[PDB]
């Protein structure tokens, strides 16, 4: 098992130089689940992180126009997916966020076409800011309160893959369930009611094609927003029907902590 | 492979840089009809760069100026040089700065050039047919498409220059830690990182007290040579 520690070090010494580094990616991505502290050895060899950076820039020529292919994508993502242990390390967490690392991700989050290329690297790069709020750190929310992270959510629950509109309505909710992240939403209505409108489009869409997941991610959105007095007062008006009448009973039936909320939403707009 | 342009193909001195690479493909319908509107294209490109390169160039450099700090400053903490830090920083700043530029110049720049052909078409062409105005939006849409790149190109080297030595600015300090230490008589090295390296890092991937390896510096190395946007370098 020695042998296999020496083999890590050796890929994360291969990182740094572009002959070896595709193949160092492959392995390495392939082992961030049975290494703990991948994360810091990353963040805390040499060039390491500038190599990953480089990765994700260098494919921005194929962005638009939008010309990426499967390779040119599993190759970034093995980058993004070394990056997402990054930003979950409690170790390096902090580091990545103070090095703007994000913001090389948001051109991707921006891209619209629907080709499996695209799609792979959008859910990836959106894994890394899940990772971010998962750790339910202040800080992160700020930083994301910061930057154009919120249009680019919307954008994807609007339009994105049933997984990738998942993870994008999660990363809403992280960032709504922050008193800040809430009133910064509720601010103004225009911003409210952009949220609010997406949210209603998302629970039309679930009414014909079901998940239980992105529903259950939805609903929570609601119920924090009902908890900010003026949208508690749109919400009261505008809230979908469907989340009223039986639409989603059956689906909710094995689903008591969703159906709690949305109970509990109901019981907030009454009052 | 589809680059077209090398860094040393444009000029950005002024906006005359733009004007030999500018293409006109000619089985363009409004240019088959009128072969005179050709000459509006110019100054609708330039018009665009003009407006558009101090905004791209300011918010390409403010993105790529604190990630490029942290990560230098982080790699280098146990060198007591500044040279090797200013040259990788150098690299590093050029290269982020210059995909920044890209990603973010792009798409304005498309909706920027049409626009200005489609009210130079306009303005040249009084008579506005339903067949014609759908010419002129054809035309506009196809030679922002097909001048896009030379614009971003245009921008990007604007960026890339002004990068570097905003960069240096930036690492003023980092340059004075090793500075007054060496006046000092010791070598730098930052005592946080000095005891993270030899207490936490296996051996086999820790910083080096003092100089870094050469063959370390290969990540560096390629930012250098490898540029977005532009051909590699070669020998209620
Ligand atoms: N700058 C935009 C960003 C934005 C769009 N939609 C939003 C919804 C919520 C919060 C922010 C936004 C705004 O505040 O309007």
């Amino acid at each position: 098992h020695m042998l296999e520690r020496e083999k890590i070090y050796q890929w994360i010494n291969e990182l740094s130089s572009p002959e070896t580094r595709e193949n160092a990616l492959l392995e390495l991505s392939k082992k961030r689940e049975s290494v703990p502290d991948l994360a810091p050895m990353l963040w805390h060899s040499f060039g390491t992180i500038a190599a990953l950076l480089q990765e994700i820039v260098n494919i921005y020529p194929s962005i638009n126009p939008p010309t990426l292919t499967a390779h040119q994508s599993n190759r970034v993502c093995n980058a993004l997916a070394l990056l997402q242990c990054v930003a979950s390390h409690p170790e390096t967490r902090s580091a990545f966020l103070a090095a703007h690392i994000p913001l090389f991700l948001y051109p991707f989050l921006h891209t619209v076409s629907k080709t499996r290329p695209f799609e792979y690297l959008r859910l990836t790069s959106l894994g890394v800011i899940g990772a971010l709020v998962k750790t339910d750190e202040q800080e992160v929310i700020n930083f994301l309160l910061t930057t154009e992270i919120i249009p680019l959510c919307l954008r994807i629950m609007e339009s994105g893959s049933e997984l990738s509109k998942t993870v994008a309505t999660f990363i809403l909710q992280k960032i709504l369930l922050d008193d800040t992240g809430l009133a910064y939403i509720c601010q103004t209505y225009e911003r409210f009611s952009h949220v609010a409108m997406i949210l209603g489009k998302m629970v039309l869409q679930l009414s014909k094609e079901p998940s239980a997941r992105l529903l259950k991610h939805v609903v929570r959105c609601y119920l924090r927003l009902s908890d900010n007095p003026r949208a508690r007062e749109a919400l009261r008006q505008c809230l979908p029907d469907q989340l009223k009448d039986t639409t989603f009973a059956q689906v909710l039936k094995d689903d008591t902590t969703t159906k709690r909320w949305l109970a509990q939403l109901v019981k907030n707009l009454q009052e | 492979m589809l680059e077209q342009y090398s860094y040393h193909d444009i000029n950005v001195y002024s906006l005359a840089g733009l004007a030999p690479h500018i293409t006109l493909n000619p089985t363009i319908p409004l240019f088959q009809a009128h072969p005179q509107l050709k000459q509006c294209v110019r100054q609708a490109i330039e018009r665009a760069v003009q407006e558009l390169v101090h905004p791209v160039v300011d918010r390409s450099i403010k993105i790529a100026m604190t990630t490029c700090e942290q990560i230098v400053r982080k790699d280098f903490a146990l060198d007591s040089e500044e040279s090797r830090m200013r040259i990788a920083a150098h690299h590093m700043m050029r290269n982020l700065t210059a995909g920044m530029a890209m990603i973010t110049c792009r798409e304005p720049l498309l909706m920027s050039i049409s626009t200005n052909l489609k009210n130079s078409f306009a303005s040249a062409l009084r008579t506005a047919s339903p067949q014609q105005r759908e010419m002129m939006d054809q035309a506009a849409a196809q030679l922002a498409q097909d001048n896009c790149e030379l614009a971003c190109c245009f921008i990007q080297k604007t960026a890339v220059e002004k990068a570097g030595p905003e960069m240096d600015k930036r690492l003023a300090t980092e340059f004075e830690l090793r500075k007054h230490a060496r006046q000092e008589g010791r070598r730098y090295c930052d005592p946080v990182v000095l005891t993270y390296q030899a207490e936490r890092m296996p051996e086999q991937i820790r910083l080096k007290v003092g100089g870094v390896d050469p063959k370390q510096l290969a990540v560096y190395e390629e930012f250098a040579r490898n540029v977005p946007g532009f051909l590699p370098t070669n020998d209620w």
